[PDB]
């Protein structure tokens, strides 16, 4: 598959995020327990709540489509559907909102992805969400200064950075510590304080942010200069326009 | 004859039924099983005799939480259902051997009613079904128990609700898949104002049958609306065939190939490969490490892409066994496939647009709700001309119990009655059989 | 004793009420009237200020060739010229409508279930109280989640709030009482037990959006505004994701699945959304009026307070403005709530019935209709014949038709305990009246009247309905003055005689049992008098945001 | 010269507009804000008085962790916090809507034909003047025929009146000028000639019913109220029997055959009658705005005054209240009429077009769309990239999408002279924007956006329509913020560039060329600023009839 | 022109609006095709035939 046109680093990074054969660079290690804490849906050691009985316990009639589609593990179990939501700075965060939704529906099964300017969300069965979330948090999808895990009060994608290079957060869930140069997650994604903070590593430096970013800007790579990418967008506009009129 | 296209038709197990069927044999305008389904949905009513009885006994008539103290009437309606139904049938039929059906269900708690087709032949629209049924049962109940002049208006309220003070039959104890003509978003929309949960209920959550019924209703509406007239007709027919009738087993085979481990993205890759293999698309231009695809048959590309969209919903929402992400699939299947190919997405962006608003209105404070309460007449989901809602029906068929406003919650009376009707429950079977029968008359 | 209207007739005219002759043409036309004099002066000022002629007493025919009468607001000692009972000139009347229009009832039963199943979190009086603190900040138009929100001025929206009620006493007593409509406090014991049994363990919100918003916008705004702020408050108070799939279940529940509108939408020729007067069924109007819970030992008073509520809303605001406009229909309505006239006639009928049958003990049949409605019709008409001042007071035949038939219909329902035979009595009254005086109402008054007898007991599609379920959109009723508010009274009458806590919807009854409303629904006629005197303080005014 | 938004950015923030970094969390939350401080105090007072908690800054999340910004109202020197631009808090905004809602246009052409044929009487400027004196007494709610009528207080209804216009100068000049909208006085010469040629010898009334009535009732009241008092005035002024068969022809003419509503009624899911915002097509909104007749040498100013008119009405009042409510959608709209941002982008585009093509001289085709909309989109997006303060100002992607695409679409229409290619440019802008920043608007912003390109030139039943004829009920447009007012601007744009006197209905254009309106439609943004400052005087208040 | 839309279209319709809607689009398309009306202008033909629908 092709994924996206263009000849910039931005375009290549957009392709790489979508391509499930591209190995996402892992930048930080997070424990299973800390991913559960960040998500904030259940406490460590708490059983997965259920929304319906295990599929095995149900008495479903013959359906060729069901038979051919393997349910994700959390569907088999009857897990609740839960979410993880990220905000990405327009100051060169590595991932960005449509990049995420496009990538998620290439890489992940059973996924409900939503894109907005200030927030991007995936909803799926809880145990599967935990596995996906580890990857979203440990890899280059995430920078702990220019991205934020936020289930509410999302403002900041379009704001100026603070003096530490951190994105604004009304609820200050991610705190830069000068003494380590590392960011700690001190609250879960909905804003409730964690008993013990989670190390999220060092912010990426300017050079590395520019290598990895998927936003086009005049002070990075400008979209207007990725003429092949613009060409395809204009093509789609014209072909849609013609088709709506007379199917030519 | 008008179009040269032929399609191969299969059953809901993926087995060939008939090869080389002319496309127009599937047209709502030509296929006698689509006609039978549409006329059947116009004429069928579910009567809740138990509900009528309970409303009367408690004087709870006229809508939610309403009650008139002192008006209670205790009538043994369910215990006398056979007599009441027979008396109602005498009034509903036009002649004694016509196609009127009145059948008791649930030990007399419910009745299936099919009002004779001849009443609709001399009607402007479809409201004769609830209105003739309602008055026949009101009169039959009154006559069964010799309900007085002074009390009979309570029977009327228990059957049809607050109408005509309300525009709708508010509090009624009858149900139809159609809704009243005043609620149409536009002229021609009535076959679109059929809740997705009703379609899923009637087809007993069989995914392919739910998709087929929804597609039949949506694309038949496109003919009534004039959208499938002239330049657009073939596009709509190919969409019916490939997205809703599993033409050429394309939906089925894409699901087979992607069901074990696949994603929306993997379905897209397979569909583009298949379109290329079949000569529907071709490389038009080479950019830098990027092939720009073109087509000489936009309607066929659209149909192939629509089949892939259905398969992607089945794979994505089937894997989750949770319907909510159908709004996401409908969006990103289309968004991704445009940047994958350089070709326009299904319905030239209109599925994608529908999906944007449907996503919003199924994940926000402002309106909408869960996938099952939408329909082709809903302001959020009317925009695509038949290519979105059938995917929502498939997704809800595949939901294992994640929805509060499920078909069990919204559509139980519809389920009990309308699933009895073979052509409603298994429409793919009957439409394919009818297409094979008329194949040499096109 | 004097008939109940004698004091009012003596106030209006120098002659005793029995006197047959008078003298006209000597009062100076408009100059006899304080109010017309105010209007003449105001018109001159207005025309000069704006440069366009406006009110001018010399246009058309010269008002006041006869006495321009004061009216007593019935059950009060307030006498005012009729202009002070025009809805435009009466802020109490305007606010009564705003308080209905801006109210919706919204269950918490589905919402609490979504919380407990889908999200898997618990609900208690404590979590409900926290939610109510939250929604009472949010509902008037203030923020709870996003940064850089801009908000409504609290003082402009001081009339907006959310309360709850439930039949579960233990829950009701544990929620902060600021937020609770206490059924045990507001209703007498028998009525409270009825209402609590209807509601059971359900929990319902009574949401009132701001008057200033309702006036800027329309009735169909109310349930939407309500639902937005319920949705935000569910997100905030229960620490939900701020926009996930489950959020849509709260929306659907609050907007559709557990909402009770005051009025349903109307057909296209009279197109309107929800919460407009034409959609309010007669049984709801009777339940909105709170006379039932205060005046329960006097079924006449309860019934006639409902008549006042309805005559004003349905004839003055609805038919006289929404559906027409101009000078409008003040006195078509005032006939039913002034000079203690309808009161005299209806007390006569209640005594007739109590003495002959006992309340609610007459057979529910046509024999009772014929007896009671005929007797009361003849009493009312005799009063116009015996008191020339009374006939000159209620000068329009329609007014007399409505008043006489309201007394006859209410009295019939007092006898039978059933509104439908009450309604039959209303129509019989019209037929008798028409033959007695060889006149009835205006050109189009008895459209519904002549369809009336046949449609009382019909069961056909757009004909058959219990009276309580009928309303201004019942086909025969959709056009004409002098009926709708009186039908709301007839709907109330048997329920008042029976001692029933409500007429048609117990949730609607409870939802107006609330002294935080701007209008006092326990004493509708007292409020109309206060508004007439320019002593009523409405919500919704812009003084705070305009110059001194 | 500096970019037009630079002054506003320097007012908002201590940093220069180019600076990438700032400091947060040190402003004291709400305490930084005069307006939030007013609100906190008001909430305390409201809650104490009524016994129910209300506004409380400690509910939910703490506003003001960043700067709570002032906004410059574009084309003014007025800077206000955004709360002062909330429609609830801004009497100018409320009155703008009331002045539209309470207006209808009603021909006299059928009426005068009925007079000359059916009644066999002559019509002259003198008889028309007498009729107009009569209807200006009657229309606010005063009587002309019956005895013992009770009437509206003239001072409460001082804003209600009737004027006329006609394209025949000699006829116009013979009618008393107090009643005439003088086309030659209100419009520049070329526009006046266009408008007079459209009207010809037709004679049209502009009827405004009282604001207090419109606020009590709804938009569907307007044409009815109008017709009642036209009817009474025809009876009085032309000496008819007061209720004969011919009377019904005047009713049918005034209510149906020659009435022009501001808005058409809406389908049931969003049920509303006439004269509600959703029924007002984009071309009418552009014609209601009177910038065209004042600022005609500056097509950008004209177009952006229309955008302001529509963004406020359609997003703040209509989508933000009628269709939702709560805190609502102030800043979704303010983005299009503050800080001179849309102005900067649109002047850039107009100048680009002037220089490359000449206004209205580009080919009307997709080549022009691609050229202009792309260039203008990239300019606007570059400004957010160059000026971090600008991006933090218009912080919501939807706001940016609307502003950039409005500039792109208007500029495209300036080039082609055709609104439909302007519309295509709007959608292309969205598509480019989405790819450039990997984001666009809120969850549901681009429903219409993605359907957009295909539906611009469609001809199918519920798809195909010239932009001028589209409105808030065009299916794809029926739900979402950040589009409708911008579309009204695009509708205006080619007509402003062409010098056309109107966009879609010349009668609507003339009907608002009237300084007897309460709101000044020639200077919409100036009026919004006046209202924000609490300096606007609305009609409709009840002060005269309530306690001091 | 007198137009009678074929009865078969109503046999598979819920109601009667196919008559104006099928007629309108057939004449809109026929006019566009007769004169080769451009994509940019064809929406005026639609407005001339069916009016302000669907805004109204
Ligand atoms: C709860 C929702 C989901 C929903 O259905 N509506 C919400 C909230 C709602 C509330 C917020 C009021 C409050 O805080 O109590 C109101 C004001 C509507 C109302 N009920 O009165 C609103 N949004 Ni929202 N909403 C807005 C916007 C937005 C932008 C904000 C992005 C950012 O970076 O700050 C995002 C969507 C996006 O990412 O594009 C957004 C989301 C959301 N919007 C998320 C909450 C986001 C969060 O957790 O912080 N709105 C805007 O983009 C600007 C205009 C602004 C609206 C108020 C106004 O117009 O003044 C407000 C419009
Ligand atoms: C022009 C009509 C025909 C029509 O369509 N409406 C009229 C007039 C209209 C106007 C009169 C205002 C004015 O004088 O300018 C208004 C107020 C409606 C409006 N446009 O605001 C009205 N009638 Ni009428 N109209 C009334 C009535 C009536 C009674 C009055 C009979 C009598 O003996 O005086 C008669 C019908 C009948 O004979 O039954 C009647 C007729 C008529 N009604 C005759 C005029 C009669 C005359 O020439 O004197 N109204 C009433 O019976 C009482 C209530 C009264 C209404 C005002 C209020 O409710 O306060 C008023 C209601
Ligand atoms: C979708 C529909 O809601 P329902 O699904 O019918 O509840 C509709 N609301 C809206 O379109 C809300 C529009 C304003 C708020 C969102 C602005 S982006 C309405 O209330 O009629
Ligand atoms: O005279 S009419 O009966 O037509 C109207 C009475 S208000
Ligand atoms: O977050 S959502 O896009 O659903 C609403 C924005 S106001
Ligand atoms: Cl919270
Ligand atoms: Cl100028
Ligand atoms: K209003
Ligand atoms: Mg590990
Ligand atoms: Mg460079
Ligand atoms: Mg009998
Ligand atoms: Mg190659
Ligand atoms: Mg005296
Ligand atoms: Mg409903
Ligand atoms: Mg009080
Ligand atoms: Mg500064
Ligand atoms: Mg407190
Ligand atoms: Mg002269
Ligand atoms: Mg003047
Ligand atoms: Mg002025
Ligand atoms: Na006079
Ligand atoms: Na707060």
């Amino acid at each position: 598959a092709q994924y996206y046109p263009g000849t910039t680093k931005v375009a290549q990074n957009r392709r790489n995020f979508c391509n499930p054969e591209y190995e996402l660079e892992k930048l930080r290690e997070i424990s299973d327990e800390d991913v559960v804490k960040i998500l904030g849906h259940r406490a460590p050691g708490e059983e997965y709540p259920s929304v319906h009985p295990p599929l095995e316990e149900m008495d479903e009639p013959e359906d060729a489509i069901r038979e051919m589609v393997e349910p994700i593990d959390g569907a088999k179990a009857g897990d609740r559907v839960r979410y993880i939501q990220f905000t990405d700075s327009m100051y060169f965060a590595p991932a960005q909102p449509y990049v995420r939704s496009r990538a998620y529906l290439c890489r992940y099964r059973g996924a409900d992805a939503g894109t907005l300017s200030g927030r991007q969300i995936i909803e799926t069965r809880e145990r599967d969400l935990e596995k996906i979330s580890k990857e979203l948090l440990e890899t280059e999808f995430f920078d702990p200064a220019r991205s934020g895990v936020r289930g509410k009060s999302v403002h900041g994608h379009s704001l100026r950075l603070d003096e530490d290079g951190m994105m604004f957060d009304m609820l200050r869930r991610q705190i830069y510590n000068k003494d380590t140069g590392r960011v700690e997650m001190v609250k879960n994604q909905i804003g409730d304080e964690l008993d013990e903070p989670v190390d999220l590593g060092e912010p990426l430096d300017e050079e590395t942010l520019m290598e990895k970013t998927t936003i086009y800007r005049v002070d990075g790579e400008a979209y207007r200069d990725d003429v092949e990418a613009v060409e395809i967008m204009q093509r789609i506009h014209v072909l849609r326009s013609q088709g709506g009129f007379n199917l030519e | 004859a008008k179009f040269e296209d032929k399609v191969d038709l299969y059953d809901d197990r993926g087995n060939l039924v008939e090869e080389q069927v002319p496309l127009e044999a599937l047209s709502p305008l030509r296929n006698p099983a689509i006609k039978s389904i549409v006329q059947g949905i116009k004429r069928t009513v579910a009567v809740n005799l138990e509900g009528i009885e309970n409303a009367l006994k408690t004087a709870k008539v006229g809508g939610p939480a309403c009650k008139i103290m002192g008006r209670e009437l205790d009538l043994d309606i369910v215990g006398n259902a056979e007599s009441i139904a027979a008396a109602a049938k005498e009034m509903i039929q036009v002649t004694e051997d016509d196609d009127t059906n009145v059948e008791l269900l649930g030990g007399g708690k419910r009745a299936l009613v099919q009002v004779p087709s001849a009443r609709f032949d001399v009607a402007a629209e479809y409201s004769a079904a609830p209105l003739v049924t309602a008055t026949a049962f009101v009169q039959a109940i009154i006559n069964e128990f010799d309900v007085s002049m002074y009390d009979a208006n309570m029977v009327k309220a228990a059957v049809l609700g607050r109408y005509p003070q309300s525009v709708e039959y508010m509090g009624a104890n009858i149900a139809t898949m159609l809704d009243i003509p005043q609620k149409l978003e536009g002229p021609g929309y009535a076959l679109r104002n059929i809740m997705v949960n009703h379609v899923v209920a009637a087809t007993l959550k069989n995914t392919l049958q739910a998709a087929a019924l929804s597609t039949i209703l949506e694309q038949t509406a496109m003919f009534e609306m004039g959208d499938a007239v002239g330049a657009f007709e073939r596009m709509h027919l190919l969409g019916l065939a490939y997205q809703g009738m599993n033409a050429d087993n394309l939906v089925f085979d894409l699901v087979k190939a992607n069901g074990k481990e696949g994603t929306v993205g993997s379905v897209i890759a397979d569909l583009v490969e298949r379109a290329l293999e079949d000569g529907v698309i071709k490389v038009e231009k080479e950019l830098t490490d990027y092939k720009v695809y073109g087509t000489d048959d936009l309607a066929m590309w659209n149909a192939y892409a629509a089949a892939g969209l259905m398969a992607a919903t089945m794979v994505n929402q089937g894997a989750a066994r949770a319907a909510q992400g159908v709004s996401s699939t409908l969006l990103y299947y289309n968004d991704l496939i445009e940047f994958e190919t350089g070709l326009p997405s299904v319905d030239f962006g209109k599925v994608e647009g529908t999906a944007v608003g449907f996503s919003f209105f199924s994940h926000s404070i402002y309106g909408g709700g869960g996938p099952g309460i939408f329909n082709g007449n809903h302001i959020v989901t009317r925009h695509s001309k038949g290519f979105a809602i059938p995917c929502v029906a498939a997704a809800m068929a595949l939901d294992a119990g994640t929805q509060m406003f499920s078909p069990e919650a919204t559509s139980g009376l519809i389920k009990e009655v309308f699933s009895q009707v073979d052509e409603f429950r298994e429409p793919l079977k009957y439409v394919v059989e009818a297409a094979a029968e008329i194949k040499n008359e096109i | 004793a004097d008939k109940l209207f004698i004091n009012a007739l003596k106030k209006k005219f120098e002659e005793s009420p029995e006197e047959k002759k008078t003298t006209f043409y000597t009062l100076g036309g408009w100059k006899q009237s304080e109010r017309k004099t105010e209007f003449v002066n105001a018109g001159k000022e207005v025309a000069a200020k704006r440069g366009i002629p406006q009110y001018n007493p010399d246009i058309g025919t010269p008002l006041g060739q006869r006495v321009l009468m004061p009216y007593q607001v019935s059950t009060t000692d307030t006498y005012v010229e009729g202009d002070d009972l025009h809805f435009v000139n009466n802020a109490a009347m305007q606010q009564m409508w705003d308080d209905i229009r801006r109210t919706v009832i919204v269950g918490l039963n589905h919402a609490h279930a979504v919380i407990e199943k889908r999200l898997g979190k618990e609900v208690t009086p404590e979590t409900i109280t926290h939610y109510l603190e939250t929604v009472n900040h949010a509902m008037p138009g203030a923020a709870v989640v996003q940064e850089h929100m801009v908000e409504t001025h609290p003082a402009l929206v001081a009339d907006s709030y959310v309360k709850v009620f439930t039949g579960n006493d233990e829950i009701a007593d544990e929620i902060d009482p600021a937020f609770v409509i206490d059924i045990n406090k507001q209703f007498p014991e028998d009525q409270a037990e009825t209402l609590k049994a209807e509601v059971g363990d359900g929990i319902w919100q009574v949401v009132r959006i701001p008057t200033i918003v309702s006036r800027t916008c329309d009735g169909a705004t109310t349930s939407r505004w309500s639902a937005m702020q319920i949705g935000m408050s569910m997100i905030s108070a229960y620490k939900q994701a701020a926009g996930e799939a489950a959020t849509g279940d709260f929306a659907y529940a609050a907007k559709h699945a557990e909402v009770i509108h005051m009025g349903t939408y109307l057909p296209v020729r009279r197109a309107r959304g929800e919460n407009e007067p034409g959609g309010v069924p007669f049984g709801y109007l009777a339940d909105i009026c709170q006379s039932s819970r205060v005046n329960y030992e006097d079924p006449v008073r309860v019934s006639l307070d409902v008549v006042a509520t309805g005559a004003m809303l349905y004839d003055q605001i609805w038919l006289g403005s929404y559906m027409s406009g101009g000078v409008g229909f003040t006195q078509y309505a005032t006939a039913a709530y002034t000079d203690n006239i309808l009161d005299d006639f209806t007390y006569f009928g209640k005594e007739y019935v109590e003495d002959k049958y006992g309340l609610c003990e007459a057979p529910n049949n046509m024999d009772t209709v014929l007896d009671v409605a005929t007797e009361v019709t003849f009493y009312g008409l005799e009063q116009y014949e015996e008191y020339p001042a009374l006939l000159e007071d209620q000068f329009g035949g329609s007014q007399r038709a409505a008043v006489v038939a309201a007394a006859a219909g209410c009295s019939t329902a007092f006898a039978t305990g059933n509104a439908q035979t009450g309604l039959s009595g209303w129509y019989l009254s019209m037929y008798l009246h028409k033959e007695q005086h060889s006149r009835l109402g205006f050109y189009g008054y008895d459209l519904q009247d002549q369809c009336g007898a046949s449609n009382v007991f019909s069961i056909r599609g757009d004909e058959g309905l219990p009276l309580e379920l009928r309303g201004p959109n019942y086909p025969n009723y959709a056009m004409n003055v002098g009926h709708q508010g009186e039908y709301a009274g007839i709907s109330q009458a048997p329920h008042a005689a029976r001692g029933d806590a409500f007429v048609f919807n117990p949730l609607v009854k409870i939802a107006f049992a609330d002294d935080n409303l701007v209008f006092d629904f326990t004493n509708v006629r007292g409020e109309f008098a206060k508004g007439a005197l320019r002593e009523f303080e409405p919500a919704g005014e812009r003084a705070l945001i305009t110059p001194a």
